[PDB]
């Protein structure tokens, strides 16, 4: 019924405070109101930017100019990656820390990179595993090094990518 | 719009500007013919409110800077790396061998009674370790921790946290049908470590590898729960020597220590069977001290005991079972 | 001080020092010629 | 593809914004070579005003694009300033004869445009004629120098 | 199936584009079949269509508020319009508007096409009588050459 | 892929308000507010506040209290005296700025010496200019 995240722009900030004019003594004088409005409306801008200072620092929306700072703390350097996929690698490596490389587990990680039906996985008798891609939205060669990391120590892997079925 | 977080950084408006548009907009509501010059009653009022408002911008900038890695100091440093799930150490105690007390009952080891810094010489032990300072605290944060298993990062993470005395580790993989260039049998992988025990790492490895003993290495040690054995290797086996030549203003004596110790970190941090790049070594010297102190720089590398003629400037690597190491009594400074 | 001038004012025209007052208590420091004192320019739209 | 459709949308949007808002002394630029007038133009462009003329005042500032102000010296003329708004007011100076102010039209007023016969001007300009023209067309100051240049050499 | 939405967006953009840039007049067609007017069509209302006003009559009626009518007195010519004129309420015609306050006179805006006495910026090919072979009069291209023509020698 | 649309809305909404203002202005009743805060009257309102003269002119007496009542003499007159309806054209006496043909004695202010621009030179300026090269 209520949002748990209380960090939001204050609703109707301006009309508040004006509500504290005692008994409409000054209201309708058009000389005191403008003086008060001009000062209060400055806080509006500062109040608004208080959110982006917290909202924009999250990894989901962080821009490349500062996303590097988030990656730097985790040891994931930009190298030659671009912004749209640099976000992906950060997620992939971080998620690897609570993984076991099971068949059900592997499907889950690939799920975040290719939608619901964009990926499928065949399995083979002698350590063979196969990955199929149908709806890639980013160039895969630069993402490939991580795709190896979350697999068992002895996996034998093939990678094939195509658009659609 | 040019104020606050902007992706390229954080921008803070100075005191003067905030007054400028405040007066401008304030003037717009009453026309030009409105006194706002110095010492005027209206101007005096404006200054008070803007100064109170200005602190808000300064506070925001401090908060952002306080949470960045570069600006982390004191307690604020603890919070930032605390977000990663690790905390600084405390008063640590010495360990000895048969002020002090026995660590456990004995029959046919040694633990310090005092809480911290500390009767520590041969034929009369780990000393010091009072408080874990920020510099090494930043270093200790370089590691990683995870609960994963059966994957390459998982193996590395577990070993560095459980195996006592471990200092470095690397893994080589041969996931193909035919023996690799390193002679690894097909569908097997090798683990090489530096330091640590032999009948303990095997125990740790057993709990974290998949249910398919694909290990291979020089030495083995059987374990049971059914019996099997685990393989591994040990490398050690190298010490280096360095010389540096430069042109300019001599570096007294203190700087050489700052330069010398700084180099030891970069060389030491190299991976097992890694490679050293002459360019990287130069870069460290340009960064361990203030710029604008040298016009030319060169570094020469040779193994201990070799003749002086053996100095070379080309990049150097190490074999599979070799680990690069550097120490003092090294780093010969000279002016060209 | 600076002032913008219409597009049509010729370059060579020279302002007389002793025939202007900026405001109730300010006057030109000395004679001023338009040429050689341009500090900023704006060009837009209407200019084959 | 679709990016170009979106580009069309956004350019159309900014054009429409300027056209609806405008400035009175302003006209928008269509995608083709033609230029689009603003509403503040079209209103004053054909003819429109607020009837009751208001007196001129040296200490006054105007903020309305469609009102007439009666200046006097008893030579009375009515003036307006299209580029006047609440956001961009204009100051009634000592006299309106000196920018954004324009005088209301009369069959007497005419009376400021150069008559066909022997008119006196106060910085007129003309296109530069081609060199060597011997006709009765009017030369420019540069054209004179451009031709005197051949003479010296 | 977002291709379906992209489709409709694609031609909605084109409809919007033609509406904004509908030359002087364009009639964009919506999916409902109704007809949307270009901006410049919507601007006819202010444009006050001064085609040659329909000659004044007695009898008949005026249906368009902004249309003008031509009338001549016993001596002058004037153009008249009845702002109250509307469909379902046409203004019945009359002998003369001078006592028909339904009607009101109209003037001409274009002075625009004439050079002001102050720093006019002429275009085309201005000409003047060849001045006496001087002082303050405007010289002609030939006048200057003729003046210099004797000097080269 | 086409999620650049994250910028399209800031224009789509804006054109919505612009269309709204268009509608109120054109189809209003005897107003509209721009982003600048200034007012735009609707046509059915603009038709009311504009200058209307009293249609019946009065005989002249050179006597004087209204700027909106006409007077007749012999031509129509009003007091802002200024005539209102004479019988003469304007295009016949006032030179168009494009391709004019002046007659008589046109004059201009003499430009500064040495000007090389599009301004108009005067006969007494060029004649002065000739002597410099003569020497």
């Amino acid at each position: 019924l209520k949002d748990v995240n209380h960090i939001h722009p204050l609703p109707d900030f301006v009309r508040g405070g004006f509500d504290y004019v005692p008994s409409d003594i000054f209201s309708g004088k058009e000389n005191f109101e403008q003086t008060l409005r001009i000062l209060l409306e400055r806080l509006e801008f500062i109040d608004q930017k208080m959110v982006e200072l917290a909202e924009l620092r999250t990894t989901l929306n962080a821009e490349d100019a500062i996303l590097d700072e988030i990656g730097r703390q985790l040891g994931i350097y930009r190298n030659g990656l671009n912004d749209p996929e640099y976000r992906a690698v950060i997620m992939i490596l971080t998620g690897n820390n609570s993984k076991s490389g099971t068949r059900a587990d592997i499907i889950a990680t690939l799920k975040q990179l290719f939608g619901e039906d964009g990926v499928t996985t065949y399995k083979g008798y002698n350590y063979r595993l196969d990955i199929n891609i149908f709806n890639t939205c980013m160039e895969v060669t630069d993402i490939l090094p991580e795709i190896i990391d979350m697999l068992p120590l002895v996996t034998h892997l093939r990678v094939v990518e195509n658009q659609g079925y | 719009e040019n104020y606050g977080l902007t992706g390229s950084g954080f921008n803070l408006p100075p005191m003067d500007d905030l007054v400028q548009e405040t007066k401008k907009t304030f003037k717009s509501a009453f026309g030009e013919d409105f006194n706002t010059e110095s010492n005027s009653v209206a101007d005096k009022l404006i200054q008070i409110f803007n100064e109170r408002e200005y602190q808000l911008w300064l506070l925001m900038g401090s908060v952002y800077y306080a949470q960045t890695m570069q600006g982390a100091e004191g307690i604020y440093l603890d919070d930032l790396l605390g977000k990663r799930g690790i905390y600084r150490l405390g008063k640590t105690r010495s360990t000895g061998t048969v002020d002090y007390e026995l660590s456990s009952d004995v029959q046919v080891d040694v633990r310090s009674i005092e809480p911290g810094y500390i009767r520590d010489v041969h034929s009369v032990f780990i000393d010091g370790s009072d408080v874990e300072s920020d510099n090494e605290y930043r270093i200790r944060a370089a590691t990683s921790i995870s609960e994963g298993k059966a994957t390459r990062p998982a193996i590395l993470a577990a070993l560095l946290n459980k195996v006592e005395g471990i200092e470095k580790v690397r893994i080589f993989n041969n996931n193909t049908d035919k023996t690799n260039s390193l002679g690894i049998p097909p569908y097997r992988f090798m683990v090489v470590c530096y330091g640590g025990g032999t009948a303990e790492i095997s125990q740790v490895l057993y709990d974290t590898i998949a249910t398919s003993n694909n290990t291979y290495g020089d030495t083995f040690y059987d374990i049971t729960t059914q019996v099997e054995r685990i393989w591994h290797t040990k490398a050690a086996a190298r010490q280096l020597a360095i010389r540096v030549r430069y042109r300019g203003r001599p570096l007294s004596l203190t700087e050489e220590t700052a330069i010398a110790n700084g180099l030891a970190t970069a060389v030491n941090g190299t991976m097992i069977a890694g490679t050293l790049y002459n360019v990287r070594l130069v870069g460290t010297v340009m960064s361990s001290t203030s710029p604008d102190r040298f016009t030319q720089v060169y570094v020469d590398i040779k193994n201990k005991g070799q003749p002086d003629s053996a100095y070379v400037n080309t990049d150097v690597t190490a074999s599979t079972t070799q680990v690069l190491s550097l120490e003092l009594e090294d780093v010969i400074f000279s002016q060209i | 001080v600076v002032m913008t001038i219409d597009s049509s004012v010729p370059y060579n025209m020279i302002y007389s020092a002793a025939t202007y007052t900026i405001d109730t208590d300010y006057e030109l420091s000395s004679d001023v010629q338009v040429a050689g004192n341009i500090v900023a320019q704006l060009i837009k739209g209407t200019d084959v | 593809d679709a990016d170009k459709a979106v580009d069309q949308i956004i350019e159309d949007s900014k054009r429409l914004h300027i056209v609806v808002n405008g400035t009175g002394t302003e006209q928008a630029v269509a995608e083709d070579g033609s230029l689009l007038p603003s509403v503040r133009k079209a209103l004053i462009d054909n003819l429109y005003f607020k009837t009751p003329p208001l007196p001129w005042r040296n200490g006054g500032s105007v903020n309305e694009f469609n009102q007439l102000y009666s200046f006097t010296d008893g030579n009375t003329t009515w003036w307006y300033a299209p580029g006047a708004t609440v956001s961009n007011p204009v100051v009634m100076r000592d006299s309106p004869i000196n920018g954004k102010f324009k005088v209301f039209l009369d069959k007497t007023n005419a009376d400021i445009y150069a008559p066909l016969n022997s008119p006196n001007f106060v910085n007129p300009r003309v296109p530069t004629p081609a060199p060597g023209d011997n006709s009765q067309s009017i030369p420019t100051t540069g054209w004179v120098q451009s031709e005197m240049e051949g003479l010296e050499d």
